[PDB]
RNA sequence: UUCUGGUGUCCUAGGCGUAGAGGAACCACACCAAUCCAUCCCGAACUUGGUGGUUAAACUCUACUGCGGUGACGAUACUGUAGGGGAGGUCCUGCGGAAAAAUAGCUCGACGCCAGG
RNA sequence: UGGCCCUCGAGUGCAAAGGCAGAAGGGAGCUUGACUGCAAGACCCACCCGUCGAGCAGGGACGAAAGUCGGCCUUAGUGA
């Protein structure tokens, strides 16, 4: 219908932080983006947290 | 649910209101995805006087590449369903839309067959 | 002290019964709701009450 | 554009992983359905013209005020009353908002959990239901101070014990 | 002994009629109290034919009462007589035709449940007998 | 409230063949006035019946 | 002259389910776009115009009594008349009619019109 | 809000009964037949009453037409 709908936009640049631009389709022209799932620490971030920061001994040998 | 259980069930609705008399036949029609078909039928002697398809014009005028119902396929086996009973002793008839909705090919399909003359 | 004696005296039911000769306009069923329902030859009512539009009998199917 | 991607490499393998032998038997996505649960939007004017220039920015098109079903006492529920604003985009934007759900969702979500093998399970049609990012980020955020809600569920045409996950496992739904 | 929810307050009366060919049978139990008399039955008969028989097995074995009386009767008062204004929380009846099974019971020996069954059939205004499982 | 009042035309008094006022029974009104197309008037088109 | 598929009508109503088959033709889904048209949003539905592949879904045909529907005979309750017993509740006879439920079975419909090949 | 199952158990301004599943139940468009003059024949029938009605003319409403509409699914809501 015409008169209601908003502006579907194909030519909609998705720009990265990280120097990279990919194409996809929606409301806006340009998209600012953060850790978009592509190069995000989904497989580093659970092995930063959750998995090695445990520790109560090899803490205490070292101010011994 | 599906589409033919729902063409079915319009024109299982439809059939409630027009009925085929002897004095005025019910000519339905199937727009199917190759083929157009229309019967001309008598409801109180149950058997059709004048039938007409996509089968019966496409001898001169078809594509069977192309989507088979078109609107000048419409016009044109209205053409000829409306000068097939006008010589038969068929000119006042009772049409139905055959469970399909009527801003369409059934417009011209229609109208086709009012252009020999057929009480509407 | 007793609540009741509120009687009706309404009246109802089959008028013609089948394989009888009926007329124009004669009312076959007087009915409430529809028991039977209008065949060919018939016609309904306001109140769905079954009338013969000719001559002949009535029949049940 | 993924809708490329979903025609020529993740459909045979489904075909050759369940052993088919017909193309069409093959399952695919129907329909995406977002809702925006709302008890009060009659009362909240603002609220429900948030969800139509709001939601109607978040999702593809303009969302629908849903009408009551029925009355339940105890609520401030009439017959035929605004609860909850809801959309049911489907087409080329059904694969831009899974789309979205990749980029937008998976990816920015403070949980880590993804699809779920403990949820969404078993169905007669299979279907997955999401409570996540009230706000995508299109919208400037800091305004609406009310966490709304919103309900995304996908639709399939599977009726198996591992299409539909295996279908969500290949686009990028990881967990 | 009474039902709990009544779809009708006040219920009129009803006529005996032949052998009940349906509730004849026993389904559970050895021993049965079969009636050859048509009349009503009081819940309060039901109560003393009940403490009756289990009193008088005592020991082991269960009976089964199979009758529910599910209707009332209505008494009228002393208040000179025209109304049926209010008799219902009086008290109710069932109803019993001949063949009809009316008490059973199992666990029980040969002349322990003919003493049980045929000592507890002496509160009921209606002649009975008692029936093997055949 | 229920209120019954009469359906009126535009009044006319002439030498016609019968040319006279038409007021017709009617009900509900207790809203805005609602000149409803009651017709067969004297003259024997009509619309607008007013009140 | 069978199949195919629009159409009905009588119907014991013919359905669910398990199995096998059909894409020459026909019917049906699927992909592309939207000009009339359209959905309180979506070409999901409806419409128009085409690529035109499959039987996957849906239709059609053939089997099964596993559900479902239907359903006996004989009996028996009841009942019309003519009577009899009981204190009552109520029962029993002569002749006539005759159940219901259950069971043995029956049923995966039957007849016509018109257009192909 | 999405999907399956049972298929009429929901609903119909209100009491119950009889009805009604591609509906008489819910929605949307246009609307004023909630007209005029009537009316063959029936039911009910102490009388008074009361109920239904094919069909005709005028002038229309909807629909593309076929047709339908003389208030409401019906029975109560009244007074010579």
């Amino acid at each position: 219908k015409s008169d209601i709908h908003p502006e579907f936009r194909e030519d909609a640049k998705v720009y990265c932080n990280g120097e990279l631009v990919m194409t996809t389709g929606g409301t806006q022209k340009d998209y600012t983006v953060e850790v978009w799932s592509g190069n995000h620490p989904f497989y580093l971030g659970n092995r930063s947290a959750l998995l090695l920061d445990a520790d109560q001994v090899e803490k205490f040998r070292k101010k011994y | 649910h599906t589409r033919r259980e729902d063409r079915t069930a319009r024109h299982v609705r439809i059939r409630k209101k027009v009925e085929g008399t002897p004095e005025r036949p019910r000519l339905c029609v199937f727009r199917s995805n190759k083929h157009l078909y229309v019967q001309v039928i008598d409801d109180t002697k149950m058997h059709t006087l004048a039938a007409a398809s996509t089968m019966q014009k496409a001898i001169s005028e078809n594509i069977d590449y192309s989507a088979g119902p078109t609107v000048e396929v419409a016009q044109k086996i209205g053409e000829m369903i409306a000068k097939s009973c006008l010589e038969k002793g068929i000119t006042k008839v009772a049409f139905d839309r055959g469970g399909y909705p009527y801003h369409g090919r059934v417009k011209a399909l229609a109208d086709a067959a009012r252009e020999h003359g057929l009480v509407f | 002290t007793k609540n009741g004696r509120d009687s009706k005296g309404q009246r109802l039911g089959v008028k013609i019964y089948g394989d009888q000769v009926a007329k124009p306009g004669a009312i076959i069923i007087r009915q409430r709701g529809t028991k039977f329902h209008p065949g060919k030859n018939v016609g309904i009512g306001k109140d769905h009450t079954i009338f013969a539009l000719i001559d002949g009998l009535v029949k049940f199917e | 554009r993924l809708k490329t991607n979903y025609i020529e490499k993740m459909v045979p393998l489904l075909k050759e992983e369940f052993s088919y032998s017909n193309i069409l038997e093959v399952p695919k996505v129907v329909k995406i359905v977002v809702n925006c649960g709302i008890g009060d939007a009659s009362q909240n004017a603002k609220g429900l013209d948030a969800a139509i220039n709001e939601l109607a920015l978040i999702t593809g098109q303009r969302p629908v005020k849903t009408k009551a079903k029925t009355s339940i006492a105890g609520f401030k529920v009439r017959e035929g009353m605004t609860l909850g604003i809801a959309v049911t985009l489907r087409g080329n934007l059904m694969y831009s908002f899974l789309d979205r759900l990749i980029n937008l969702a998976l990816p920015r979500t403070r949980d880590f959990q993804g699809v779920n093998p403990n949820s969404f399970d078993g169905h007669g049609n299979y279907s997955v239901g999401f409570r996540e990012q009230s706000v995508f980020p299109e919208i400037k955020p800091e305004i609406v101070g009310k966490a709304r809600g919103m309900d995304v569920c996908i639709t399939t045409t599977a009726k198996t014990d591992k299409e539909a996950y295996k279908l969500l496992s290949l686009m990028g739904m990881p967990f | 002994l009474s039902p709990k929810r009544t779809r009708f307050r006040k219920q009129h009366r009803g006529r005996m009629k032949g052998i009940s060919y349906r509730g004849n049978r026993i389904c559970f139990g050895r021993y049965a109290l079969q009636a050859l008399e048509p009349a009503w039955i009081t819940s309060r008969q039901i109560e003393a034919g009940r403490r009756a028989m289990t009193r008088n097995a005592r020991r082991g074995g269960k009976i089964w009462v199979r009758i529910f009386p599910d209707k009332p009767v209505t008494v009228r008062p002393a208040e000179t007589r025209m109304g049926s204004g209010k008799g219902s929380p009086e008290y109710w009846v069932a109803v019993v035709k001949p063949g009809r099974i009316l008490y059973e019971i199992s666990g029980v020996a040969e002349n322990i449940a003919r003493r049980a069954v045929a000592i507890a059939a002496s509160k009921m205004p209606i002649r009975t007998q008692f029936i093997i499982s055949g | 409230v229920k209120v019954i009042l009469e359906c009126t035309g535009c009044v006319r008094k002439s030498v016609n063949k019968g040319s006279r006022g038409v007021s017709r029974y009617i009900t509900q009104k207790n809203r805005h006035n609602t000149p409803s197309r009651l017709e067969l008037r004297k003259f024997c088109p009509y619309c607008y019946k007013h009140t």
